[PDB]
């Protein structure tokens, strides 16, 4: 038959070449079924090969994918021309300096996940003796906040980590939480420094748009609450041990 | 030397304008002056109260004034819309399990606005029918 | 170049890389490594398995039975003594991995679960819910944040390796943003880059599975090992080619064709089951390519469905219900919906065959390593001879934790003995790698590298598919040796220096053709049918121990012609029959 | 990078005083502004229940007293926190604000104390 087609606004930088960002436009073929991952693939191999983009999986699952779409935080592999008929401008993810088209630096974001030590702490548990025993009840306290594809979309919607490039952000704190949050773990006194900054839990308003966007449902913004309740357990018990 | 050239996007003052769900959440952050505001006119009936008949009897002739009224009517909205909004809220702050599944927030929610209707009813039990 | 020091480097950061970083760190606290990834970590394509890790862990099972799944899915291709090693360490990995975090799914008990894959008769996969990779990938990458011996280049591009007298020293590669190449001088180099899926045009594969690794070695004149083989699913979504997790069938979903008839009771695999209990080995869970036949099969009678992304069968999976549903495949469901709009409670879900994984790889011995000293390969890039012709379900993610470990451990030893080579040898070589990048840049010609893709992955689909013929299979041989042509009148027109990927797709596709060429000579000189490779021509239609019983070795010489040697298969205690 | 040994905040105590006044005027200030803002101004009650007298009577009780000062500044250590972080969110500088907000906060909170044990 006849596929439509689909006049795509791509915010172009090349820091080579521009001082600052500019649009450009480009004529895209799509159907019912045609994702923005899609159309960039189009574009670079018919009508601009000098656009560069993160992606791998094509199925919302490895996280790479992230950029803004109409000023929403998205994952351009499940993001569809279908619904963007009156007009699409496609944006590197907000919040994180821009590289070089579509393609920002994600160090904070890295750096934040690895203050946080997302890691088993203190469990002395060896191969031999057999895994450790935990329960459908246990791994409900956690599981849900393990679900996080380190996609960046939360630290793009935060406008608090807009205002403040120093809070280590929604995703870090979850991942904090979920190990906080697991009966293996015994390292809880190793993370809550990070979390009780004022980079840390406590740069957070509760805005609440970070889980608004999650793009698997892991509701940061519940994990830093909860972290707020632990900080301040934390506050008080440092402030009667006067140990 | 590197041939990068990192562009940082600025943030204004202004960028809660844009998106509703950033409007609605300085909306929700608003309600605070009304509340504050209420803090203060108890104050004054508080110390009016003190000053006798003749300082009380002031006092509730400002809150008839009737742009006072206006204030007040507009701070009865601020406040329940805190209210709609807190309960929502307060539920995320704890990790509940119940039977193999982390529960809320609608239980919480439930709870918090039964507490509530039950308390504006003894209240104006109590400051009313005797 | 700038240059850089490490005892070991790593090319690779998804499971097995990141496995085999950690071992040696473990191994040698001291050590410091190179791990390099051209995506961040948990990008790899590990991070998308759905299914399962397999390791013996119910009291009725047995190391052997394990054995004897694998060596018999293989078709007797398998070094049975590496199988062996295999099925004796699985349970310790995989609880290593629960002891780091992973989150595997349990019994009411707190014991982990295990669910049925691969047609095993006594379950053994271990899961985390229907994100298993992502769980793996995540726990390993997030356990070795703790090792300050674990230096990472994120976004590095390796380009080459450095070999000089049979020895291995080092790797240049390519600071992605920067666009500023680099070389890390290092005295043991394991390649875990992963399989070449995405030289098929419809797979399951993420867009970096491009067989990168691969190619580097056979520059170097280290063969890919039985790269004839390549496990296709059979149930992903048209077009897009992602994947249907086994799962929804072991969970009783059925597969229809256009009359609504479940077709698999006719080739065998029958009678029936009714849709309360299916059962494993029969209609739905039938071997795998004798289902993915059936949708060939079904095809020729006229009985698939047409639709706008090509004909399909229906995996209809409505009779199992929301809490099953969403209690064991809530991806498949969210996956169903957004990409074939389709609800698997409401709908039947179009599905059909789909390239999904490769059993051949960069030649190995029993501890990873290759012909070339000091240079190791594990993981998908990699032939340990584990597979055979034929991978069984659940295997290869073991496989990455398992090999992972031992190729880290050996590379560690390999370091420490290794000895210096000649300064001015190796640095000739670095300068080789710049010198021929500058060629590939310079190179015009006015050819558009992505038409030459998308020619090179309809020549593997049509000439190296699920069922294959000499003509065919030639007509793909003669395809991509003119696509080679081609290739060389490429012109990339992008010569920024900022993450500049079109460069890095066109090098990434150069390998992918290279790769392919073994897979069809491969193919094509295999006058059998064996596991994965099936040819109808005549003589060629079943299994011949007397003369194919031997593994497939592809070489590429400086001529760019891929030969082949063959190699014996080592028997244990299963010989064939 | 980022602080291996970060200052520990002092937040959770403000936090915590928000809370609980948070908590307090969601399920009490509306009625509350409805019988003094609404009700007592337009005579909409039975009989003297909103007079001088029985005012009085109710503030000068024990339970009156407490009512009345938690009331008042409950509420006070919710908005003025929210206030001072709107600053932030507004981008408005605001020297010392902490001490001008909190302090805002005591010193009201004070004034009412004295209010409570009566003029
Ligand atoms: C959708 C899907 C589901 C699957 N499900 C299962 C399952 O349920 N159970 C199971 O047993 N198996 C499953 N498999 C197969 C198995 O997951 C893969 O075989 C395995 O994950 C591969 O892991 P790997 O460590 O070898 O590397 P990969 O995860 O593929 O990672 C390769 C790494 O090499 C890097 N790299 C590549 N080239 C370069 C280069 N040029 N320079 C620098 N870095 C480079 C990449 O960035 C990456 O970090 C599945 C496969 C797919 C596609
Ligand atoms: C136990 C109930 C706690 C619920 C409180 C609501 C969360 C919440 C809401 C806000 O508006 C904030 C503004 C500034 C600082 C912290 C904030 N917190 O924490
Ligand atoms: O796809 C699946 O769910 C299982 C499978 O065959 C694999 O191990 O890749
Ligand atoms: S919390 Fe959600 S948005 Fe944030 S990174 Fe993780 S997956 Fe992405
Ligand atoms: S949007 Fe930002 S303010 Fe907190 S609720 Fe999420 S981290
Ligand atoms: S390509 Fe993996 S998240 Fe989109
Ligand atoms: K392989």
């Amino acid at each position: 038959a006849e596929m439509k087609n689909l006049k795509i606004e791509v915010v172009r930088y090349n820091p080579e070449v521009d001082t600052a960002p500019h649009s450009a436009f480009y004529e895209v073929p799509y159907d019912a079924t045609t994702s923005l991952l899609d159309a960039l693939g189009y574009i670079k191999d018919n009508l601009a090969p000098d656009l560069s983009y993160r992606w791998s999986c094509r199925m919302a699952i490895c996280g790479s994918c992230g950029m803004m779409v109409n000023n929403v935080p998205k994952l351009a592999c499940k993001t569809f021309l279908r619904d963007y008929t009156d007009g699409m401008k496609v944006e590197a993810l907000a919040n994180f300096p821009i590289e070089r088209d579509l393609v920002v630096d994600m160090t904070h974001f890295i750096e934040s996940l690895e203050a946080i030590k997302p890691y088993i702490i203190g469990n002395s548990r060896t191969a031999d003796q057999g895994t450790n025993i935990q329960t459908p009840a246990q791994m409900a306290k956690y599981h849900q906040f393990s679900g996080c594809i380190n996609c960046g979309l939360c630290y793009a919607a935060c406008p608090q980590f807009g205002l403040n490039p120093e809070f280590i952000g929604p995703a870090a704190i979850t991942l904090a939480h979920r190990y906080n949050e697991d009966s293996r773990d015994h390292g809880k006194k190793e993370r809550m420094a990070q979390l009780n900054s004022q980079n840390g839990v406590w740069s957070c308003t509760f805005v609440g748009y970070c889980s608004e966007v999650c793009p698997k449902h892991v509701d940061p913004a519940a994990a830093i609450q909860q972290g707020k309740v632990e900080s301040s357990k934390d506050f008080l018990i440092a402030t009667l041990k006067p140990r | 030397t590197t041939k990068r050239k990192p562009y940082v996007r600025p943030m204004t003052s202004t960028w809660w304008k844009k998106l509703p769900f950033y409007r609605f959440y300085m909306l929700r952050e608003g309600t605070a002056v009304p509340a504050v505001w209420f803090s203060i006119e108890l104050i004054f009936g508080l110390f009016a109260l003190k000053n006798g008949p003749e300082a009380w009897a002031g006092f509730v002739d400002f809150l008839q004034n009737p742009v006072i009224v206006i204030i007040n009517l507009i701070t009865l909205a601020a406040a329940l819309l805190h209210t709609k909004t807190w309960f929502e809220l307060a539920p995320k702050a704890a990790n509940i399990i119940v039977k193999d599944e982390k529960m809320g927030p609608e239980p919480i929610i439930k709870s918090l606005w039964a507490v509530t209707v039950v308390a504006t009813i003894v209240i104006l039990f109590v400051a009313l029918y005797w | 170049m700038q240059t850089f020091q490490a005892d070991l480097a790593i090319v690779g950061a998804g499971g097995a890389g990141l496995r085999a970083a950690i071992a040696a760190a473990q191994a040698n606290p001291n050590a410091k490594i190179a791990l390099i990834s051209k995506v961040y970590p948990m990008r790899s394509h590990t991070v998308a398995a759905e299914g399962g890790s397999a390791a013996v862990a119910q009291d009725h099972d047995s190391f052997e039975y394990h054995f004897h799944d694998t060596v018999a899915g293989g078709d007797w291709l398998c070094e049975q003594d590496v199988v062996d090693y295999f099925v004796h360490h699985c349970p310790t990995e995989m609880t290593q991995l629960e002891l780091w975090g992973c989150p595997w799914s349990r019994r009411p008990d707190g014991s982990v679960n295990v669910r049925r894959f691969g047609g095993m008769k006594i379950e053994r996969t271990w899961f985390a819910a229907d994100k298993t990779g992502f769980h793996m990938l995540h726990t390993l990458f997030q356990t070795s944040l703790q090792f300050p011996q674990i230096q990472r280049f994120d976004e590095h591009f390796v380009l080459d390796i450095l070999v000089d007298d049979g020895h291995v020293r080092g790797l240049v590669a390519m600071n992605m943003m920067e666009g500023t190449l680099v070389q890390i001088r290092a005295n043991a180099v394991v390649m875990a880059t992963g399989g070449a899926g995405r030289v098929y045009r419809y797979n399951t594969n993420g867009g970096i599975v491009t067989g990168d690794g691969m190619g580097m070695a056979l520059s170097h004149g280290v063969p890919l090992r039985d790269m004839e083989f390549v496990q296709y699913h059979p149930t992903g979504l048209p077009g897009s080619g992602i994947l249907m997790t086994e799962g929804c069938r072991g969970e009783g979903g059925i597969l229809v064709n256009k009359n609504g008839y479940r077709y698999l009771q006719d080739y065998g695999m029958g009678p029936e089951t009714p849709l309360g209990e299916p059962k494993n080995k029969y209609m739905e869970l039938g071997p795998r390519d004798k289902v993915s036949q059936a949708f060939w099969h079904e095809w020729r009678k006229g009985n698939t469905i047409s639709t706008p992304r090509g004909d399909v069968v229906y995996l209809d999976l409505r009779h199992l219900g929301e809490k099953k549903l969403h209690e064991r495949l809530p991806f498949i469901c969210e996956l169903a919906k957004a990409y074939v709009g389709v609800d698997p409670v409401k709908e039947p879900i179009p599905v059909r065959p789909t390239a999904h994984y490769t059993m051949g790889g960069i030649e190995t011995d029993q501890n990873c390593e290759t012909r070339i000293k000091g240079l190791f390969a594990v993981g998908e890039c990699s032939s340990v001879g584990l597979h055979g012709a034929n991978r069984l379900g659940s295997n290869s993610l073991a496989e990455l934790v398992v090999f992972g470990r031992l190729a880290g451990e050996q590379a560690t030893e390999r370091a420490a003995t290794a000895g210096n080579g000649n300064e001015a040898a190796i640095e000739a070589q670095a300068a080789g790698v710049e010198q021929r990048l500058k060629d590939l840049v310079n190179q015009d010609g006015g050819e558009n590298w992505a038409k030459i893709r998308d020619e090179m992955g309809l020549a593997m689909e049509e000439g190296c598919g699920i069922y294959r013929t000499p003509e065919l299979m030639q007509k793909t041989i003669d395809k991509l040796a003119e696509l080679q042509e081609r290739f060389k009148r490429v012109r990339i027109t992008d010569t920024s220096s900022v993450f500049n990927t079109d460069l890095l797709y066109t090098i990434e596709l150069g390998h992918g053709l290279n790769v392919a060429e073994c897979m069809a000579h491969s193919a094509m000189a295999r006058k059998e049918s064996r596991g994965a490779h099936q040819r109808l021509d005549e003589g060629c239609t079943e299994r011949d121990d007397v003369n194919f019983l031997k593994h497939t070795l592809a070489f590429r010489d400086a001529d760019g012609t891929t030969r082949l040697e063959y190699s014996d298969v080592k028997i244990t205690t299963l010989p064939p029959a | 990078m980022i602080n291996p040994n970060p200052k520990r905040s002092d937040e959770p105590v403000f936090w915590g005083l928000f809370g609980a006044g948070g908590m307090w005027s969601a399920i009490i200030a509306p009625v509350m502004i409805l019988l003094v803002g609404i009700l007592l101004p337009l005579g909409l009650f039975p009989g003297d229940a909103l007079s001088y007298e029985r005012v009085l009577a109710f503030a000068q009780s024990f339970i009156g007293r407490v009512f009345l000062f938690l009331m008042i500044v409950l509420p006070l250590w919710c908005g003025l926190h929210r206030m001072h972080h709107a600053m932030h969110d507004l981008k408005i500088h605001v020297p010392a604000g902490k001490w001008v907000f909190y302090g805002l906060a005591a010193i009201l909170t004070v004034v009412t104390l004295i209010g409570v044990v009566t003029i």
